[PDB]
Order: structure tokens, then C-alpha cells, then sequence
RNA sequence: GCAGUCAAGCGUUCAUAGCGACAUUGCUUUUUGAUUCUUCGAUGUCGGCUCUUCCUAUCAUACCGAAGCAGAAUUCGGUAA
RNA sequence: UUCAUCUAGACAGCCGGACGGUGGCCAUGGAAGUCGGAAUCCGCUAAGGAGUGUGUAACAACUCACCGGCCGAAUGAACUA
């Protein structure tokens, strides 16, 4: 037998979705150009579902779809000489992240004053910079890691050391039967580059300093057959 | 299948120069210089500007094919040793005899000295390669430092300073002594 | 050896049986994808849009053959239109044009055995269910041509 | 703090003894008092008998003000309402029985404001898929069948 | 300061390449290549010299500095 | 020592150090390991491990189809 | 082959020594006093079944050798419901003839509050044959046990009313009475055993 | 060994003509470690003394691996004559 | 040799998501997807298991199954000799 990779073994409930997936995508997002007369792309990055599901609520009245990025830019026909509309190129050639497409068909400046309202918080920003600088003291370590009261916290569990070690470089021990590194290690700072393993120890001592927003690219009404660019950071 | 063609590609930095006359690389920077005797692999090198070399076989089968990574990645190593080093950590623990780790100079040769590993009166002496500089990291607990140019020797000698002191006759999941390597990275660890 | 001559004798029985049953099989499998034209030109009662007109004489069989040939254009065209740009195309798509023009070079030399269409051959087709002695007994099974049937 | 006000949630059978077993490393730190937290526990599930439930307990300096919070497990056996299932006797309880519509639909207008669907039809179908995996039957019915049959147009559920 | 690499320069089989030709009927003659086969075989063809168009083994001939 | 110890003692004050890496390295050469006594083997202890493996394949086929049908 | 692998690590107890037995409620008090006295591993913790077995200890009290016996704790139930984990428990003060301390929570860390605690030693007061029997009442320095009231009092002197106790406190944790204990459960052992020589 | 359920290859593409590897249960209790004073032995041309080599299919000594292997003492494997 | 996937971006790698009724129902001193028996549904989805493993007294945390971004050309399984 030739020397090969073999693959894992997983025998788990779900399974592959094939192009079928992409052909429904494709015919929802010309149906619902075709409904709805108020097409804006957006550009959702950085999101965890519970706030879409949110959004999603809020917004309870239009469409929102979120395929691939590539085949709703071929329902909208990104090709200079194809199009389901007039002169979309514009709009599909706006496309340049995890696109989000909202069809709505009521408003055209409360869609865009709300959305520069909902704002919540999220994680460490792994990609972006991060403002409250923590620092672990030189006791035993906590769950909430310097941001609780004295006694009313756990102490971090004792199965996780190794990847706070071996996983982040923190210099620890053991020692007496918790964590309980022996000197104060800074992990992040104000105004600094915050790296994959700072945004990673401020996950794992589950702080929140970065805040979500939506960032709005453009909208289209197909009544006027006319896309109006945004800048709503 | 025997292939006709196969070439992989090595991007020389701005500050350092590879000289490679009969499968002898020498390769010069800003950290000293190392050299390499790759005379059993029957490859070729050629230089395309003066950043890029390209290493070919010519009708080469599947075990000579897979040669060509293994060229590639040696050269790779020497240039990042010389343009910016290898440096490696080894923490040390014990339960109940703390050890003693240090530096001798037996006829002028440079050794590891342990001694007290579990409560023996075995001194065990480890040679330090030739390049390879041992140093005992402050305001960190029970740690040393090995840095140099050579990949090889470096993490060879930071290899047997793990053997020279294993556990014997016991249980390995009770009795938890010894040195281990925790790091491995770059003596210019950024940029 | 605890063999002798029996287990001999009963080992040449089973394998013998055994391969004999699986040459006979295949050439049942030969026959019947052998005689298919046959099949092709029986169905539907022979052709049932026209199973009024009893006498298919000498342009009807013609058209029948002809359609037998490119009775598998379908898939064809089907696999030129879902054949990739820098691919091969598939031993389907290759054995399947192979079998398209094999048929048409002996379509334009003399173009399927079929059956006579000029006595009681007609009735007989129709009264010949599967078996493979129709020929043995009651085939007149004349070759035609792409032209004049001769 | 000023205050520690969390919902310590703490599903325990109700109206029984809530025993700090299970709340004293939650709360015995925290400077309580675990005879006078019990009552109040009894007091605020003292209508739900021989069920567990879950229920919240505001800490606004060292006045535990107990709630109840309203699940789709308690409403839905609470309102098949059986008997009583002790520890003392045979404990084999299976709860096969027969629900209503109409609870099912009331069940579905009490938590319709804990749910992500924006239809009562939804909701009643999540409330039945409940009930299916609780074994109660509702208008003599395989739950998950009768809300395939509901998904299909079944029931005229009103919004 | 710069890099130094020599290590080789073989002449090529390559459409173009001229080719003396050492053993056979046409001995001691040129061609060219025009065609390449496989690994092993290419077709030659010399006009001039009057070698015929052929098929041959890389083994019969040899390449010659010129192109 | 009384009343289960060892996993006393994992929780108190931890495994090695270089523990969790050499049970990755060892799963990662058990691959290599495994064609190696296939073809160093010799005399019973080959037709032992090849009886060993023979049984070990049928198993898993039958755990995979097993499964596929049971879940679909 | 599971069998085995257990009984090689069970402790030894021999039954025919000088012998003092803690027993009480599932909240640690008696781990934490087995921790004083002696050395062990039997760890401290807030959750009720920390110990599901039960250790030993040693000690040495005027030059003789002592054994002390941890017990995992007996819940609430009358004679069938309980686990293997209490019946260990029950059978080690039913087996063992030695000295037998129960530990009182006066203060409310545990989940059981001072009826139950007295509803249950009346409970168990026959299992007591031949042993000499004394309550503790422990975590003092939150709850003294003389600012107690009259509607605890009454279960308390009902607690005090058998032949064999004797009320004592301790406070284990911030070490203030433990030394006294022992010495008292080894004296009335001591002198119970010295006073049946009967040659 | 007998009897039954399987089920990858099968009867050189057929599952159920007719095989059928890997499994799996049944049958063999002085059926709660009980009885069993038993060597229920085999062996008729070899046995003993003396003495020398060879094999490895390893009992001990050397070095390793695994095991709920705390220590100590063992068990199961690898190389090795 | 036969099946598949793939510029509507396949395989490998890095990074993000991995949700809501609900801590489904019994058993348990306690087991919240992960000691067990039952089970196997519903919504929102681009996708997400009444859960594939590691884990905790029980929770947490991580991973996998499944989707998305970046990179850019062929790749995977079973079988034959
Ligand atoms: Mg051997
Ligand atoms: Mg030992
Ligand atoms: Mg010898």
C-alpha cells in the first residue's frame, strides 16, 4: 500500500450541503430583489449569533440574507454586461467581505439611522486594538480574573492550566492546589496591537471592551433603479 | 511516475549572501556564518536575481521528489539562524531535592553540571556544543536559556540535557522531576 | 493427507459448476444486449402511433433505424454542455460516441439486421415475446441500408 | 458592589426543602441565612407541588427577593396535572395522559415572550415538540405527527 | 556583496538542437530536432546532410553545442 | 496510601510537564509504528498480528455501516 | 480483575484497637478535624459528598497509638433508601467498637439546620451499644453555642439528656479547641476500656 | 464437535440454487469458590557413570516497553545463547 | 476500474460562527449534550447534534459534526493485480 494521510474518524448527525444549498440562495436573492424595492448591502464581520438573531427581530419586517459571498454576487449578476435590474454592477461590485444583503421596502433614512444606533458590546477585537489594560496579581487566579470582589468568586479550575501554559505562555504552577502564578503579568494595554493570544486571555477572563456596530455599504431602490452609497461606520 | 521537471523556490533577505559551489552552502549575515554539506541529495541550484535561488531534480522518482522540501527547509533554517537566531527555554521541576544546575569548565570545555537529581550523589555532566550559549534566566524560577545560529545543535544539546536526567525504576505518573524544553523561538523574537 | 480422492472429486464438481453457470450467464447477458434493435423495433407494439397501419414498407423502417442510432442524443448533448474546460471528458461521454459512430459506419455499409417488413415477419414479431429461437425459426431478419433497402 | 443582584437561578423541586446542599457554594459565602432563604423559596413556589421549577432569588443586600421564572416544562406537566410521584413508593412515573389544545395554546400565550419565533403557530408547534419529548399526548394524539399535520394545517391558532 | 551560484550547463534537447549522429546508417552526420517523443526518443530530420525524417533513441546520437 | 490516590494526587499537584506532547507524538508515530511490525514480523508473532488486524478492519467496517444505517 | 484493582487500595482498619469514629452531616467538619489531628489527604470542600469513602488516621496519646475513622455522611433516610455510601457509614459504627463523635453545624453552612440534626441522632441513638458517645458542636466562632434561644434549647438538652454525651465545642478551622477534644474522647475511651479488664 | 442467528466476500457482476472468513449464543455443575485422602500418570529395551559441542522455542543474570505500576514485591511483552 | 467534489472556488492550513424553547423525560446525594434507561422534536438559519471527544462534585471552558472569510488547481474514497 502507498504511503498516504488518513483521514479522522467522526460519525456524527449532520452532513454536507452540496450546490443545491447555493442554487436556492441564488433563486431567494433574485426573488427577493424582485419584492423587495429597498436593497442594502452591508457588511456584517465580526458578529455572534445571538445579536443577529436580534437584529433579525428588530428588523422583523424585511429579508436578510447571508450566503457566500461570491453567489450572491452572481444572483446579482456582477458581470458588466448582466444584471436582474438596471445597472446593479455598482452594488454587486461593492460586495468585498462577508456581505450581507437586507431587502427591505419601507424606509429610506430611518434604515439608515437606526442601524447607527444598535451598537452592543463584544469580545477582545482579535484584529482591532483594545483599551482596558489588565493585570493578573501574584495570588491564586479566578474565573473572572481580577474583575470580581474578593469572595465572590471561583478560583479557575484546576484542568485548564495546561492550556493557560502551554497555550498562552503564561508562566504558572501549581503549587498548593489552584493556579496561583508566582509574580503580575500585564496581558494587554491601551492602545496597542492586540494579538490572536492578548484577545484569547481577555476571552478566557471574559472581558468585553470592544463595542459592535453595523457598518452599512450602500443602498439601492429598484423603484428609481438607483443606488445610493453610506458611510455609516 | 518519474516527473520530468520539479523546482522549489528559496527567498533570500536583503542583508545576507548564499555562496553554493558543489552542494556546499555557505550562507553569511548579520549573526556570524554557517555552512552545510549537502553532497548525497544530487539536486541543482541556480540563482535568479540576486533574492531568489530555485533548486531542481531532472527525471527524478517519488523518493528523490521528496528530497526537494527537505533541501528547501534546511537552507530556510540556516538563513533564519543567521538572521535571527534560535533560542530555546528549559524549566526545571522537583518535589522534595531541589536541583543544582551550573556551568563548569572541566580542561577548558565548557559543561552542565547536575547534581541532586532525586537525592542522588551522581554528578551528570552535559558537553555544550560548540555556538550554543547557556544562560540561567532572572526574575523567572527554575529556567535556562540556550541560544545560537544552528537550529540543530541547539535544540540536539537542549535534547540530551532532557535525557541526561529520565526516571528509572518508578512511576512517572507519581514522580514528576526533571528539565523540560517550554519554548522555542527566535533571540530576535519580533521584526 | 486427509484428502484422498473425494474432496478431489467434490472440489472439480463445485468449481466446474460454478464456472459453468457464469459463462452461461454471460452469454445469456451477450444475447440479450446483442438483440435490442429488435426489442427497440418491437416496442410499443411496433411503433403503437402507427400500429394501425400494419406494413412498414420501405422508409418507415428506414426512420426506425435511424432512430434506434440516436435514440441516446439526449445524454450526449447533456455531457458536452456539462463538460468542463480543463478536464478530459468522461469514458461515459468517449464509449458512448465510440458506440455512435460504430453504429453509423454500418449504417452507411448496410444498416441493422432488422426484420423483413415485406411478409408475416410483422406478425410474428409481434408474436415473438423473448426467446432467442425466433431466429432459429421465424426471423427473416434482411439487412436494409441508409438508401434504397435492397 | 452596591449590590450583587443576580438571578442565582436554582431549578429545585418546589414546595419542599431546598436544601443549601446545593446553595451553599453559591450563597453561604455570600452572608445569607439558609432557614429564612428556604421559606422564602417555599413562600414564592408555594403553588407549584411535587414539580421542580426554576426560580431567580434578587440579592439586594441580604434580602433574598425569591421569584419564580416561567418554563416550558413546569406549565406544560403542571397543566397535565397529575398525581403525586414520591421517592418513597415505586418511582416509576411515566406521564402518559392527554393534554388540551387549549392549555397548549394558553401554555404559548404565557411564554410567547420567551421565544424567537414571531408566530403563535410556532410557538404552539415548539410547545408540542415539548410536550412529545414529556410523552403527553394532546388531543389524543402523537405530538409530532399532530404538529406536522398543524405545520400542514391543522389547528386555527390565532395570533 | 553579492551571491555566487555556479554548479552546472548542460546542453538541452529542445526543438532546434542539432544532433550528430553516431551509430546506424547515417554515421557521423548532423540533423536536427523537431519533434519530441518521450524521456527517451525524439525526431530528427537533416535536409542537408541527407539523413532521412526518423524516429530515434537519445542513445544513438549525440548533442552537439549548437542551435 | 488509602481510598483512590493517584487521581488525588493529578488533581493536587498536576501531570508532567512535557506530558500532553509526547501522547500527541506518540498517536502521531503510532501510524508509522503500525506498518513497521507489519513487515519486520516474523514466524507466529506475524500471523498473530495479522490476525489482529484482520479482526480490528472487520470491526470497523462494521461500526461504520452500522452506524450509517441506524442514524439514516 | 475490577475487584481487585479496588480492594488493593482500601485502607486498614483493624477493628480490635483504640478507635475514634467521626460521624455527622454531609457538610466537611469532620474532614477538617481529621485534617487537625492527624495527617491525611482528605480534602476540604464546600459541596456536600466530598468524601464518598472513608479514611483513617493516627495519632499518639500518652505512648499509646489511636486510629481515627472519617465517614462520608448519612443524608436523611430511614432504612432502605440509602446508598452503599451510607451504609458503609452505618456499618462502621455499627461494627467498630470504639468512640464516637457527632459533629453539629450551629451556624447554617450546611443545608441542614439544627432539627434535623437532632431529629436524626435520636434517629440513630440505638445504633449506639457498647461506645462512648460525644457530640461537637463545631464552627463556633460564627455561631457560640450559648447565644442560642429557648426554642433550640429544649432539642439541645434533648441532646444532653442521655447517658452518654458531653456537650463540647470547637473551632476547628481557626483552631481554637481540638487538642481538648481528642484528649476527652481519649480519656473516656481509655478509661472505658482500662475499667473491663476482667481477668 | 454439534445446533441456531448473523454477513464482508460470494455461486470468478445474481445474496436467499449453494458456499460463507470475522463474530455470536447455546452444551459439558457436589450449579454461593463445594467435594475429589488420587500417582485417576505414562514407560519393556533401555538406565547409570564419564566427557564434549551445537540450537533458541529465555529459567536466572544485562538493557528496555506496558499495566491502579505510591514504595517494596510481582505480572505481561521486546532484544539477547 | 468504478464512484464522487471542483473558479457558483474542491483537498490541506489559519481565523470567526457553532444559536433559541431547554437545566427535554425518568432515575441521582449531584450529573445541565458527554455514569445510565428512555430518546431523536420544534423554531431561527448561511450553518449549528435533545450531541464527536477532553473536561469539572455538578457548572464553566475547549474540540468535533456543520457553515463563512483568506489563499488558488485539481482532489477524495472503495477496489483490482
Ligand atoms: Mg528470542
Ligand atoms: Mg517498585
Ligand atoms: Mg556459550
Amino acid at each position: 500500500p502507498r504511503s498516504k494521510r488518513s483521514k479522522l474518524v467522526t460519525l456524527a448527525q449532520t452532513d454536507k450541503k452540496g450546490r443545491e444549498n447555493k442554487e436556492r440562495i441564488f433563486d431567494e436573492v433574485r426573488e427577493a430583489l424582485d419584492t423587495y424595492r429597498y436593497v442594502w448591502v452591508l457588511h456584517l464581520d465580526d458578529v455572534r449569533t445571538p445579536v443577529l438573531q436580534e437584529i433579525r427581530t428588530s428588523w422583523a419586517g424585511s429579508k436578510l440574507i447571508m450566503g457566500k459571498r461570491k453567489v450572491l454576487q452572481k444572483a446579482l449578476g456582477e458581470k458588466r454586461e448582466e444584471e436582474y435590474k438596471e445597472n446593479l454592477y455598482q452594488l454587486s461590485k461593492l460586495c468585498s467581505g462577508v456581505t450581507g444583503l437586507l431587502f427591505t421596502d419601507e424606509d429610506v433614512n430611518t434604515v439608515k439611522e437606526y442601524f447607527k444606533s444598535y451598537v452592543r458590546s463584544d469580545y477582545s477585537r482579535p484584529n482591532t486594538k483594545a483599551p482596558l489594560t489588565f493585570t493578573i496579581p501574584e495570588g491564586i487566579v479566578y474565573s473572572r480574573g481580577g474583575q470580581i470582589p474578593a469572595e465572590e468568586d471561583v478560583p479557575m479550575i484546576h484542568s485548564l492550566e495546561p492550556t493557560m501554559r502551554n497555550k498562552f505562555e503564561i508562566p504558572t504552577k501549581i503549587k498548593a492546589g489552584k493556579i496561583t502564578i508566582d509574580s503580575p503579568y500585564l496581558v494587554c494595554t491601551e492602545g496597542e496591537k492586540l494579538d490572536v493570544r492578548q484577545a484569547l486571555i481577555l476571552k478566557q477572563f471574559g472581558i468585553a471592551a470592544s463595542e459592535f456596530k453595523v457598518k452599512v455599504s450602500a443602498y439601492y431602490d429598484n423603484d428609481s433603479s438607483t443606488v445610493e452609497s453610506t458611510n455609516i461606520n | 511516475m518519474k516527473y520530468i521537471q520539479t523546482e522549489q523556490q528559496i527567498e533570500v533577505p536583503e542583508g545576507v549572501t548564499v555562496s553554493i559551489k558543489s552542494r556546499i552552502v555557505k550562507v553569511v549575515g548579520p549573526r556570524g556564518t554557517l555552512t552545510k554539506n549537502l553532497k548525497h541529495i544530487d539536486v541543482t541550484f541556480t540563482k535568479v536575481n540576486n533574492q531568489l535561488i530555485k533548486v531542481a531534480v531532472h527525471n527524478g522518482g517519488r523518493k528523490h521528489v521528496a528530497a526537494l522540501r527537505t533541501v528547501k527547509s534546511l537552507v530556510d533554517n540556516m538563513i533564519t539562524g543567521v538572521t535571527k537566531g534560535y533560542k530555546y527555554k528549559m524549566r526545571y521541576v522537583y518535589a522534595h531535592f531541589p536541583i543544582n544546575v551550573n556551568i563548569v569548565e572541566k580542561d577548558g570545555a565548557k559543561f552542565i553540571e547536575v547534581r541532586n537529581f532525586l537525592g542522588d550523589k551522581k554528578i551528570r555532566n552535559v558537553p555544550v556544543r560548540d555556538g550554543v550559549t547557556i544562560e540561567f534566566s532572572t526574575n523567572v524560577k527554575d529556567e535556562i536559556v540556550l541560544s545560537g545560529n544552528s537550529v540543530e545543535d541547539v535544540s540536539q544539546n537542549a535534547a540530551d540535557l532532557q535525557q541526561i536526567c529520565r526516571v528509572r525504576n518508578k512511576d512517572i505518573r507519581k514522580f514528576l522531576d526533571g528539565i523540560y524544553v517550554s519554548h522555542k523561538g527566535f533571540i530576535t523574537e519580533d521584526l | 493427507h486427509p484428502k484422498g480422492r473425494k474432496y478431489e472429486k467434490l472440489v472439480r464438481a463445485t468449481m466446474r459448476e460454478d464456472k459453468i453457470a457464469a459463462k452461461k450467464k454471460l452469454h445469456q447477458d451477450k444475447r440479450v444486449h446483442e438483440l435490442a434493435r429488435v426489442k427497440f423495433m418491437q416496442d410499443v407494439v411496433n411503433s403503437d402511433t402507427f400500429k394501425g397501419q400494419p406494413i412498414f414498407d420501405h422508409a418507415h423502417t428506414r426512420e426506425f433505424i435511424q432512430s434506434f442510432i440516436e435514440r441516446d442524443d439526449t445524454e450526449l448533448d447533456e455531457l458536452k454542455k456539462k463538460r468542463r474546460s480543463n478536464r478530459p471528458p468522461s469514458n461515459r461521454q468517449v464509449l458512448l460516441q465510440q458506440r455512435r459512430d460504430q453504429e453509423l459506419k454500418e449504417f452507411k455499409a448496410g444498416f441493422l439486421c432488422p426484420d423483413l417488413s415485406d411478409a408475416k415477419n410483422m406478425e410474428f414479431l409481434r408474436n415473438w415475446n423473448g426467446t432467442f429461437g425466433l431466429l432459429n425459426t421465424l426471423r427473416l431478419i434482411r439487412i436494409n441500408d441508409k438508401g434504397e433497402q435492397v | 458592589d452596591p449590590n450583587e443582584v443576580k438571578y442565582l437561578y436554582l431549578r429545585a423541586v418546589g414546595g419542599e426543602v431546598g436544601a443549601s446542599a446545593a446553595l451553599a457554594p453559591k450563597i453561604g459565602p455570600l452572608g445569607l441565612s439558609p432557614k429564612k432563604v428556604g421559606e422564602d423559596i417555599a413562600k414564592a413556589t408555594k403553588e407549584f407541588k411535587g414539580i421542580k421549577v426554576t426560580v431567580q432569588l434578587k440579592i439586594q443586600n441580604r434580602q433574598a427577593a425569591a421569584s419564580v421564572v416561567p418554563s416550558a416544562s413546569s406549565l406544560v406537566i403542571t397543566a397535565l396535572k397529575e398525581p403525586p410521584r414520591d421517592r418513597k413508593k415505586d418511582k416509576n412515573v411515566k406521564h402518559s395522559g392527554n393534554i388540551q389544545l387549549d392549555e397548549i395554546i394558553e401554555i404559548a400565550r404565557q411564554m410567547r415572550d420567551k421565544s424567537f419565533g414571531r408566530t403563535l403557530a410556532s410557538v404552539t408547534k415548539e410547545i408540542l415538540g415539548t410536550a412529545q419529548s414529556v410523552g403527553c399526548r394532546v388531543d389524543f394524539k402523537n405530538p409530532h405527527d399532530i404538529i406536522e399535520g398543524i405545520n400542514a394545517g391543522e389547528i386555527e391558532i390565532p395570533e | 556583496t553579492d551571491s555566487i551560484v555556479k554548479a552546472s550547463n548542460w546542453r538541452l534537447v529542445e526543438v532546434g538542437r542539432v544532433v550528430l549522429i553516431k551509430k546506424g546508417q547515417s554515421a557521423g552526420k548532423l540533423a536536427a530536432i523537431v519533434e519530441i517523443i518521450d524521456q527517451k526518443k525524439v525526431l530528427i530530420d537533416g535536409p542537408k546532410a541527407g539523413v532521412p525524417r526518423q524516429a530515434i533513441n537519445l542513445g544513438q546520437v549525440v548533442l552537439t553545442p549548437l542551435t | 496510601p488509602q481510598n483512590d490516590y493517584i487521581e488525588r494526587h493529578i488533581k493536587q499537584h498536576g501531570k508532567r510537564l512535557d506530558h500532553e506532547e509526547r501522547k500527541r507524538k506518540r498517536e502521531a508515530r503510532e501510524s508509522h509504528k503500525i506498518s513497521e511490525r507489519a513487515q519486520k514480523l516474523t514466524g507466529w508473532k506475524g500471523k498473530q498480528f495479522a490476525k489482529k488486524r484482520y479482526a480490528e478492519k472487520v470491526s470497523m467496517r462494521k461500526k461504520i455501516k452500522a452506524h450509517e444505517q441506524s442514524k439514516v | 480483575e475490577q475487584v481487585r484493582q479496588h480492594i488493593g487500595r482500601l485502607p486498614s482498619i483493624d477493628p480490635n484497637t483504640r478507635t475514634l469514629l467521626i460521624c455527622g452531616y454531609p457538610n466537611v467538619g469532620k474532614s477538617s478535624f481529621l485534617r487537625c489531628i492527624t495527617k491525611s489527604d482528605v480534602d476540604v470542600q464546600p459541596y456536600a459528598f466530598t468524601t464518598k469513602s472513608l479514611y483513617v488516621g493516627h495519632f499518639d496519646y500518652k505512648y499509646l497509638r489511636f486510629q481515627a475513622i472519617d465517614t462520608p455522611g448519612i443524608l436523611d433516610r430511614p432504612t432502605e433508601e440509602m446508598n452503599n455510601i451510607e451504609m458503609q457509614s452505618i456499618y462502621a459504627i455499627a461494627h467498630l467498637r470504639s468512640c464516637v463523635l457527632y459533629f453539629m453545624d450551629l451556624s447554617e453552612q450546611c443545608g441542614f439546620t439544627i432539627e434535623a440534626q437532632v431529629k436524626l441522632f435520636h434517629s440513630i441513638k440505638p445504633l449506639f451499644a457498647n461506645k462512648s458517645v460525644m457530640v461537637v458542636i463545631n464552627k463556633t466562632d460564627i455561631i457560640r453555642p450559648e447565644d442560642l434561644d429557648e426554642e433550640r434549647a429544649q432539642l439541645l438538652e434533648s441532646v444532653k439528656e442521655v447517658p452518654g454525651v458531653e456537650i463540647m465545642t470547637s473551632s476547628c478551622q481557626l483552631e481554637e479547641n481540638v487538642m481538648e477534644v481528642r484528649n476527652k474522647a481519649c480519656e473516656k475511651l481509655l478509661a472505658s476500656r482500662i475499667e473491663n479488664k476482667l481477668k
